[PDB]
């Protein structure tokens, strides 16, 4: 701006707002979907 | 020795060359500019000022440094006179005392000495006409000098220059006042320095006394000459009566008016993210979101780096409290990346119901929070995921029973949901129908919003919106 | 004079507010005169 | 010259993800040791693999025999520029001694690069740089580098045609587009299959097979992910080779759910094993379950969730919180009825949201012209 | 800013807190905080027994806060109380 009190005080990342999803939910996953083949 | 001693005479010519035509060429110019047309204002060298301080405020300032004594504050500021045109024997004696640097040993007259040296324009007898040349003689050695922050014995200096200053502001109102147009390229000036007022205060004391100084500066640019000028202040105002209590929230609406017109551009988009973080704390989210967001869209151009990094940090704060945001992580950079990570898994938070790690968040990443100031949403924010843990369901599903949504989102009871159920029908958040037995709740698909109704409605708010910029265009190309 | 020269200079400001007002106001008009006598060479031009 | 070293980078995955053999991977890197004359390649595996014991003078006397082999073209180097002709001195410098950057480290690489490039007068040898920097770049995981070159390599080979070379830039591009996410680009420039027939590095075309097929199950959509397979012809006798990705071909257009979970787990299990897959196969588990629920919800307007346990084998509450999550984050909307065990189509996205894009991108595209408009003057 | 300390001046920041939060108006409510505002989930018990009480509001309680009724220091809410009931 740089005025008033402004100063005073593909990619992956594009990914990572979608990858974050993953972390927080279900993991990925293979895993526990493979484990729920003879579970039922 | 003779390795470095040589290389000392080439630097100082440098500020002898292009710091000296930044107020020679400008300077000069604005003269003419300033003695008639003066249409605005531009004056276009006030706002070519903007693109000389700002940039001196990184390098060179005055000083600097590089190599000199620091003798272009009382070169410039001494033998104005002036008269008519032998104004560039000045100039010239300008010329005349770079040698002095190059040549004897050179003596700093700053500091000490500038309190005098202020008061000469007024002594060379006479100035004799233009006050913001002065004012730029007070504020230019000085307000750049500011960024040192020694703080010893030279902050009453920079308090000197906001007294002398004064005198140009004593010479700002008394002097003119008919079709004066220094005072638009003052307001450029007179911000500035009342932007340092503020800054050199914060160092020592917040300025209760300014605060009145203020309203004073405030009141009386109405309605004589208001041009830009009360947006500034009330940008002084919006800003320390933000961090500092109380009342002045509220206090918005008996000023506005806007002002209009905005100005200068970005200058008034960081404004409305003032005023909003003042309506976040009204709990209003609506008003606040459009308000925030129309503060990054028209915040032009940076760089650098985090000054607008920063404020867009606490300006996606209203959207935690909207219930309905993103991973924040598009809007991350390299530089705010290492600032914003205690603040980034905050909102990873948001989006899921789990209050074991979203009070795990408050407990590690709360010490960042604590400069922000955010603490009084942290409180309100839990009512806030609730309502969008419920939405994700409500909106995945057609009918959603309370057992089930119980556990899921973790209320845990059976009876608090029924709370929460019917204030989220007070809201108007949800319209599932319930039947209470044990109970249950049994919900129904929402529609007939369809298609002749919202989207033709809304149009009539798209097209009166584009059909003002017909005008904005057209008003804009009335003035070449 | 207190009435007066320094009230009647905030006078005359109003004045050259307006005059530089009107002059802004005027420059819209004078390049829009421009836009008029353009076309209207044009409104010849169809004519010639 | 790559397939060997470049077996060590998937020899480097093989120890990164998985720890349970040490020893089957550092048997063939010291086989890999011993021969081409490795040195950095077991160096960066000594930190991952086990710290021997002793390599040292075993393979000292290699990278003194190195040493002596890289005199000798050091050597090379002032004795042919004694002669003189073109391109000729100096091309011998490049490819033997940025072998050397398959040596060791980036010494071989950085100064054999740069020291040649600006005398080669044809654009073969300048890609063979870009080649180097991508085996370099396949190897250390660093992105920059492979990146960079082929920025480079086409301004410069593409001019111009060429038929050999060329077509392995379309397939590097491709790989660094199922390096980074690309969906869309990835099968695109893969399109060439067979024209660029095996190659050194083209490694295993059955396996660069396996890398094409498993982006064009989700950016090849379903009327064409039939079509290329089918109606193309050199493409068709390599899936056929393989029972278990034709299989799950053809039953991803036969629409069974019962087969899928078992079989995208065997994709996974070569998505899970496979370098550069890593950040890339958490997006695409979910993301070939709802381009077969995209045809799923399609076929009906009330579908009950029993008649998918049917199907899915048996699922009840995993798709319960799944499909729910697959709303959540804007994929295949839909509205699915619990405990009423009804699933509503929906959502006719051919009259009203189709309409928003207009606006909501106009939006910030009009503001950006209103504040700019401003600008104008002052 | 710099004054003694005096001992009335903490319920009586919380006796017009509670009247106001019985007539509801909640932005008022927020703003009186604001003397202290950075310190009040810190320290001064006092003040967080409203914004814990406020909190029970949107349970909604009803329950928890009698069960909160029972033990405060208060002191003088007992009149406030009774018109939180209403």
């Amino acid at each position: 701006m740089s005025e008033k009190k402004q100063p005073v005080d593909e990619d992956n990342w594009d990914d990572d707002n979608v990858e974050d999803d993953f972390s927080n939910q279900l993991r990925a996953e293979l895993e526990k979907h493979g484990y729920k083949m003879e579970t039922s | 020795p003779p390795g470095g001693g040589e290389q000392e005479p080439p630097p100082p010519p440098a500020p002898q060359d292009v710091e000296m035509k930044e107020e020679a060429a400008t300077g000069g110019g604005s003269t003419g500019e300033a003695d008639g047309k003066t249409a605005a204002a531009a004056a276009e060298h006030s706002q070519r000022e903007l693109d000389t301080v700002t940039l001196e405020d990184i390098k060179e300032h005055v000083k600097q440094l590089e190599k000199a004594v620091s003798g272009k504050e009382p070169r410039f500021v001494l033998r104005a006179l002036r008269m008519l045109p032998s104004t560039s024997r000045r100039l010239n004696h300008y010329v005349l005392y770079k040698a002095v640097q190059g040549f004897f040993t050179s003596n700093n007259a700053t500091r000490d000495f500038l309190l005098p040296f202020l008061e000469e324009p007024m002594d060379t007898e006479a100035d004799l006409q233009f006050r913001p040349r002065t004012g730029k003689a007070a504020s230019t050695p000085l307000l750049p000098e500011v960024e040192a922050y020694l703080q010893l014995l030279v902050v009453i200096f920079m308090m000197n220059s906001k007294r002398y200053k004064e005198a140009q502001k004593i010479s700002d109102d008394l002097m003119q006042k008919i079709s004066t147009q220094n005072r638009r390229a003052l307001d450029l000036v007179a911000a500035k320095c009342y932007y340092y007022h503020a800054r050199v205060y914060e160092f020592l004391d917040k300025l209760d006394v300014v605060r009145s100084f203020l309203h004073a500066r405030l009141r009386t640019a109405t309605l004589r000459h208001d041009a830009d000028g009360q947006a500034t202040l009330l940008n002084l105002l919006l800003r320390n009566y933000l961090h500092y209590s109380l009342y002045d929230q509220a206090e918005k609406l008996v000023s506005k008016s806007v002002f209009p017109e905005q100005a200068n551009n970005n200058e008034w988009a960081r404004y409305l993210y003032y005023t909003g973080r003042i309506k976040a704390i009204q709990l209003e989210y609506s008003e606040a979101r459009r308000t925030m967001t129309n503060a990054l869209r028209k915040a032009p151009q940076h760089t650098a780096v985090g000054f607008k990094q920063t404020v867009h940090k606490l300006l996606i704060v209203v959207e935690l409290l909207l219930g309905e945001i993103p991973d924040r992580l598009q809007f991350r950079q390299p530089s705010l990346k290492r600032s914003l990570m205690p603040y980034f898994l905050l909102t990873q938070a948001v989006r899921t119901g789990n209050l074991a790690k979203f009070n795990q968040v408050l407990d590690q990443f709360g010490e960042k929070f604590q400069a922000d100031g955010t603490y009084t949403l942290i409180i309100r924010l839990r009512h806030n995921v609730i309502k969008t843990g419920v939405r994700m369901i409500s909106l995945s599903y057609s009918r959603i029973s309370l057992a089930d949504i119980a556990q899921k989102l973790q209320l845990d009871s059976p009876e608090d949901a029924e709370f929460i159920v019917a204030k989220a029908i007070r809201d108007g958040v949800i319209e599932a129908s319930i039947n209470h037995e044990k109970g249950y709740v049994q919900s129904k698909e929402m529609i007939d919003i369809y298609s002749t109704r919202e989207p033709q409605l809304a149009f009539h708010q798209r097209i009166s919106f584009c059909l003002d910029i017909h005008n904005m265009s057209v008003k804009a190309m009335r003035f070449p | 004079l207190e009435e007066g020269k320094a009230g009647s200079g905030l006078r005359q400001y109003y004045l050259s507010k307006i005059e530089e007002l009107q002059l802004i106001v005027n420059d819209k008009s004078q390049n829009l005169r421009r836009l008029q006598a353009q076309r209207n060479e044009l409104n010849a031009k169809v004519r010639l | 010259p790559k397939n060997p070293d470049l077996r060590i980078a998937q020899l480097r995955f093989l120890l990164s993800l998985p720890e349970h053999r040490g020893d089957a991977a550092v048997r063939d890197e010291l086989m890999a040791a011993v021969r081409d004359n490795n040195m950095a390649p077991y160096y960066e595996a000594l930190c991952k693999s086990l710290d021997w014991q002793i390599d040292v003078d075993l393979l000292n006397k290699m990278k003194k025999a190195n040493e002596d082999e890289l005199k000798r073209l050091d050597e090379e180097l002032e004795d042919a520029e004694k002669n003189l002709g073109e391109s000729e001195i100096r091309d011998a410098m490049m490819a033997k001694a940025e072998y050397l950057c398959r040596i060791g480290d980036k010494e071989g690489a950085l100064t054999a690069f740069r020291k040649t490039y600006d005398k080669t007068v044809a654009l073969g040898h300048r890609l063979d740089i870009v080649f180097y920097l991508l085996r370099i770049g396949l190897f250390y995981m660093d992105n920059d580098l492979i990146t960079r070159n082929t920025e480079k390599a086409k301004s410069l080979i593409e001019e111009g045609g060429d038929w050999d070379r060329r077509n392995r830039l379309k397939v590097y591009q491709g790989l660094y587009c199922v390096a980074i996410r690309d969906f869309k680009q990835a099968a695109e420039l893969f399109l060439d299959t067979v024209s660029t027939f095996t190659s050194y590095e083209l490694m295993d075309y059955k396996t660069f097979v396996t890398y094409t097929v498993y982006v064009s199950m989700i950016a090849l959509e379903r009327p064409d992910l039939r079509e290329k397979v089918i109606k193309g012809a050199e493409i068709l006798e390599v899936l056929h080779s393989l029972p278990a990705v034709r299989q799950y071909l053809f039953s991803l257009y036969e629409c069974r759910y019962s087969v899928f979970f078992q079989s995208l787990a065997v994709v996974e299990q070569e998505m899970k094993k496979d370098w550069l897959f890593a950040p890339h196969y958490r997006y695409y588990v979910r993301e070939m379950r709802i381009h077969a629920y995209s045809q799923l919800l399609e076929s009906y307007r009330s579908l009950t969730l029993g008649y998918m346990a049917e199907a899915f084998g048996v699922g009840v509450e995993f798709i319960d919180q799944e499909l729910s999550r697959f709303i959540a984050a804007g994929r295949l909307h839909c509205k699915i009825d619990k405990v009423n065990e009804i699933v509503e189509t929906n959502r006719p996205d051919s009259k009203n949201w189709q309409y928003q894009e207009t606006i909501k991108k106009g939006d910030l595209l009009l503001n950006r012209v209103q504040k700019l408009s401003r600008v104008i003057n002052m | 800013e710099q004054l003694p300390e005096s001992a009335y001046m903490h319920q009586l920041l919380g006796l017009n807190l509670l009247f106001l939060l019985s007539q509801n108006r909640v932005a008022e409510f927020h703003t009186e905080l604001e003397r202290l505002p950075a310190k009040d989930i810190q320290t001064n018990v006092y003040i967080k027994h409203p914004v814990s009480l406020e909190q029970y509001l949107m349970e909604g309680s009803y329950n928890k806060v009698f069960l909160a009724k029972g033990n405060i220091p208060a002191e003088s809410y007992t009149f406030f109380i009774d018109i939180l009931l209403d």
